Formats: C-alpha cells, structure tokens, sequence
C-alpha cells in the first residue's frame, strides 16, 4: 500500500485572518504579499497532487480491455478485474480498499482532477494490458500472448526453466487463486492494513482542525472574536488589538502551509516510488530484490485506493 | 545495421527539429528558474510593506522620530522583514530538497542509463532501452534515451510445447509459432522463424502433463548425417 | 453556457459531449479548452484511445520489424 496524493486544499487567508472585516483587511494589506505567497504555495501543493496521481496511473497509453471469455490458463482474476455490477467499475478488491479508508473560515477542499471512476479505468487498463499481453504493452503495442505462456516467460525471468510451469500449471494456478482469496479475507477483516493511507488522511485532517482551533486563540488581544474588538473599540485602540489577531493568525497559516509543503514532499516521494513500482513491477518484471515484494517477482497487479495505490505482488 | 543507423540518425534529426521549434519542451528547467526569480522578487517587494510602522522606509522613521518612539517603529519593520526572510529561507530549504531529489534521480539515470543498459522498465524512456546520451542544459541535464520499440506485429498460432515421439519439447530461447500449416521457433521480440530442432528445443517428460501441447516433428540434425 | 461541474458552477464555457485530452484542468474529470466562431468548451477528459487486445489461449503477436526511438528526458 502506497500513498499517491493527499486532500487538495485552498485557504483564503484574507477570510481566515479577517473573517470579512474590512477594518482588518485594510491592516492585513500592510503585511504585503504574505497572503498571496501562502495561496501560491498551497496552489503548488494542490496542482502537484494531480501530477502525483497522473504519473502513477496514466502510464498506460490506451484503455486496454480484457476479452469477454476469461480463458487465462486456469488463473482467476475476477476479484481484481472490474465488477460490471457497479456504477463505478472498481474491482472487488478495489471496493474493499475503498471501504477500509475513511471550515466556513476560508478553508476549502478542491476535487482531484481524476475521479475515482477514472483512476479505476486506469487500473483496469494497466491490469487488462498486463493479463493479455505481458510486459509488451509497456514497451510498445500490446502484443497478445496466452497467459500460461506469459507466466512461463515470468518463470524463465526468475531462472526457473519454463517446463516447471507447464508441468505444474494447475498447482500454480490454484496457488495464485488461493493467494488472491487470502487478500479478500485479509482486507475483509484486518482494518489496520490500510493504515499507511489512513495516516495521510489523519495528518491532513489534524492539521486543518489545528488551523481552525487557532482562530479561538487571543494571541494577547482582549478577545479572540474580531467582531468583539470592532463592536467594543474604535480605531486608535481597535487597530492595536486587531494587529495581535493578524500576527497570530498569519503565524498560524505560515505554520500550516510550511508543514503542508513538507508533507507534500513526503507524498511526492511516495508517488515517485509508486510510479516507479507501476513501471517496473506492473509494466515489467523487476530483478530488484524486495522491490516488488518478498520472493522472486513474477508480476504485479495495481488496485486503486483512496489517495493511494495498492500493488498485489 | 543500415536501417538501425538510419532510424537513429532520423530520430536525432527529430530532436533538433523539436527543440528548434518548441521552446516549451524545457519547461522543467525554465520553471526552476521562474520559481527562484519569483522568490527573490517577492523577498524584495516585502521591503515596501509597513508591517504596522508609520513608513515602509527606515530613513523616514529615523528622520521624523527620535529614539524613544523610533525603536518601536523600527521593531515593527525588523519583525516583518525577519518574518519575510524566514519565509524565504524555509521555502528555499524545501525547494532545495525537491531539487536534490531530482539531482539524485539524474545522477542515477547517469549511472544506469548512460554508463550502463538499464533493465528497469520506463526508467530510461519508453521501449526496451538500448543506450542514453547526456546533454547539458541550464540548471539541469537532458538524457537522449535510445530505445528499441517493436513495430509491425503479425498474429501467429502458438503452443507451449511440441509433442515429438511421445516426448514434450520446449523452446531453449523464444516461442513456437505457426504460419497456419508449418511450425517454427522464433525469438520473442523479433520474428525470425527457425525449423524446430533438438538444438532449438529441450525435452522434459512425456506429452500427458502439458495443457495445450501440439503434435509436430522435431528435426534432429544428427539423423541425416547417420543416413549419410 | 452555464454548467454544474462537481468542482462548482462553470459559466461562459460551452459544455460539449465529445471527450479530448485535458487542456485546462477544472476538476472531477472536467477540463476546458479553446476550440472552433471560437469558444471555450468544457468536456469530460479522455483517458486514452480504447483497445480490446486480441487475446486467446493460442494466439501470439510477434513484431516482424522495429523502430529505434530517441526520447528526451
């Protein structure tokens, strides 16, 4: 399980700091371009979350689709292929993964560019290319090959002579079908498995809730409510009180935007890793030890998850 | 060899034409210039801000006011100008970490794509990587990744194994394929059909074990010598 | 000319039933582009060309020729 993106936010720092007070807005202009460079940094983070998502999933040049007949040599992909029963055509395992992961003050959440239904069409296409054509859809056109003969190439790729596959093909197919069954059982019970994706949701929510909670702080003013200062005081003293709220609320945003820039770099490193796992594990057969899971790698299947990707190695 | 050389020479010609026409290709390097320019311009423009002082200009405070009040007006500027630097240095430390990750990737593409031949899919461009050439650029590097792309498919009937005289034969390298009436063996990535022989194939066990095995003769090159 | 996207209300963009590569990203699958009398159109972005791979349990595709590609990173 790998994080690929995080919730895109925009914070209208004039509405966060001043709450539609014009008296405060006129003081906030005396701090110059601090508010436009906060919006510039958050917009860079937000556009990068779409880029991170694009670089992981949009590696497949065409929307490959599986044939109607599933004659894959005894291997059963039905739990990882799209479910036709559904308004968004996620697989059965992609439905389990989507179930196992779960502010008027100028804070807003922007939608991702690719909807979950578009991410599921890319994981469907990556998977259908992989099943029908091996690594070849990464190097050029999808060259079809029978799935048992693709698996015999994967066996030669780990130094096991290809007759070892064909002479054990029912055993290998049943071991694969059983191991995919254990993924459904693990996900249909072990809610902590997705904890790497859930922690990204938790860190972003905890940072936004901290940013909202800091509006309740006085920072040394007579009240933390800007309409108290403006209904009780008048300009010579009101501007002295409001500058304490501006200073503390602006420091509160600079803390949030700094920690979101550092967290965006962590998610981008994880998306670069996931994009490399897509190319080398899904579009190929990696020789890199423990890169594509423990044991000698045969192949990998991508499944989408909330703000992440899941590789079945 | 003449075809491969002509395709390479033509593809390097397309790099000249793409770069001569299309200035937007370098967008990663021009954006790293633009981000550093925008950061320094923002840092300069923040000198014009009052931060609550009577003036943005330090010499207005020092010419209009004497020390008991001038130091309160100057500390408003020191506070905002130090917050302006701390914001710039924080964002340059984060941007330097982004550039270091990109430089570590470029150092890895130098070793693995230029000094080697990477097996890593799509690491050294799309297609099977042959070689790469580094070219310098402002604040960056450009790799010209040379790759084999397989280009003109034909469909063939195929088999995992051949039954000869009760033995199952498998390819030593490549795959069995048929033009419709004759069976051949070929390398996986380029159609070069060969007669199926005891040299192109290895035996393992009998015909009963393999799903989708086909009957065909496997030629033994020793037999016509013993007939001769 | 007034269109409800999942990103919000979009105004002054012509909603179109075709799909194209994403030019300007609006969000939640929607993009906009300037197209032919010209207008800003808005559309659901295309993920790629669709392709049923010709798979069967005994068919293989083998390339009879190649192209040397040079790509710039």
């Amino acid at each position: 399980i790998l994080p690929v993106s995080m919730t895109k936010t925009s914070v209208d720092c004039t509405m966060y700091i001043c709450g539609d007070s014009t008296e405060c807005s006129n003081l906030l202009l005396q701090y110059g371009s601090f508010c436009t460079q906060l919006n510039r940094a958050l917009t860079g983070i937000a556009v990068e979350q779409d880029k991170n998502t694009q670089e992981v999933f949009a590696q497949v040049k065409q929307i490959y689709k599986t044939p109607p007949i599933k004659d894959f040599g005894g291997f059963n992909f039905s739990q990882i292929l799209p479910d036709p029963s559904k308004p968004s055509k996620r697989s059965f395992i992609e439905d389990l993964l989507f179930n196992k992961v779960t502010k008027f003050n100028g804070l807003t959440v922007l939608p991702p560019l690719l909807t979950d239904e578009m991410i599921a069409q890319y994981t469907s296409a990556l998977l259908a290319g992989t099943i029908t054509s091996g690594w070849t859809f990464g190097a050029g056109a999808a060259l079809q090959i029978p799935f048992a003969m693709q698996m015999a190439y994967r066996f030669n790729g780990i130094g096991v002579t290809q007759n070892v596959l064909y002479e054990n093909q029912k055993l290998i197919a049943n071991q694969f079908n059983s191991a995919i069954g254990k993924i459904q059982d693990s996900l249909s019970s072990t809610a902590s498995a997705l904890g790497k994706l859930q922690d990204v949701v938790n860190q972003n929510a905890q940072a936004l809730n901290t940013l909202v909670k800091q509006l309740s702080s006085n920072f040394g003013a007579i009240s933390s409510v800007l309409n108290d200062i403006l209904s009780r005081l008048c300009p010579p003293e009101a501007e002295v009180q409001i500058d304490r709220l501006i200073t503390g609320r602006l420091q509160s945003l600079q803390t949030y935007v700094t920690q979101q820039l550092i967290r965006a770099a962590e998610i981008r490193a994880s998306a670069n890793l996931a994009a490399t796992k897509m190319s080398e594990c899904v579009l190929g057969q990696s020789k890199r030890v423990d890169f594509c899971g423990k044991g000698y790698h045969l192949m990998s299947f991508p499944q989408s998850a909330p703000h992440g990707v899941v590789f079945l190695h | 060899q003449k075809l491969i050389a002509n395709q390479f020479n033509s593809a390097i010609g397309k790099i000249q034409d793409s770069l001569s026409s299309t200035a937007s290709a370098l967008g990663k390097l021009q954006d790293v210039v633009n981000q550093n320019a925008q950061a320094l311009n923002t840092l300069v423009k923040q000198l014009s801000s009052n931060f609550g002082a009577i003036s943005s200009v330090l010499n207005d405070i020092l010419s209009r006011l004497c020390p008991p009040e001038a130091e309160v007006q100057i500390d408003r500027l020191i506070t905002g100008r130090l917050q302006s630097l701390q914001t710039y240095v924080t964002q340059q430390l984060i941007r330097a970490a982004e550039i270091r990750a990109s430089a570590n990737l470029a150092a890895t593409k130098m070793s693995e794509c230029v000094l080697g031949q990477s097996k890593r899919v799509d690491f050294c461009g799309k297609g099977y990587h042959l070689m790469s050439f580094p070219q310098s650029a402002p604040h960056g590097v450009v790799f010209l990744h040379v790759t084999y792309v397989p280009a003109q498919e034909k469909n063939f009937t195929t088999a995992p194994a051949i039954c000869h005289d009760g033995k199952a034969h498998f390819p030593r390298e490549g795959v069995f394929v048929s033009n419709g009436t004759h069976w051949f063996v070929t390398q996986r990535n380029f159609y070069e059909p060969q007669i199926i022989t005891t040299d192109n194939t290895f035996v393992s066990g009998n015909c009963d074990v393999v799903i989708g095995i086909v009957n065909n003769t496997v030629y033994d090159p020793l037999q016509p010598e013993l007939d001769s | 000319n007034v269109f409800q996207t999942r990103a919000g209300c979009l105004i002054g963009a012509e909603h179109v039933n075709n799909s194209y590569e994403c030019d300007i990203p609006i969000g939640a699958g929607i993009c906009a582009s300037y197209q032919t009398s010209q207008s800003i159109i808005a559309y659901t972005m295309s993920l790629g060309a669709e392709n049923s791979v010709a798979y069967s349990n005994n068919s293989i595709a083998i390339p009879t020729n190649f192209t040397i590609s040079v790509t710039t990173e």
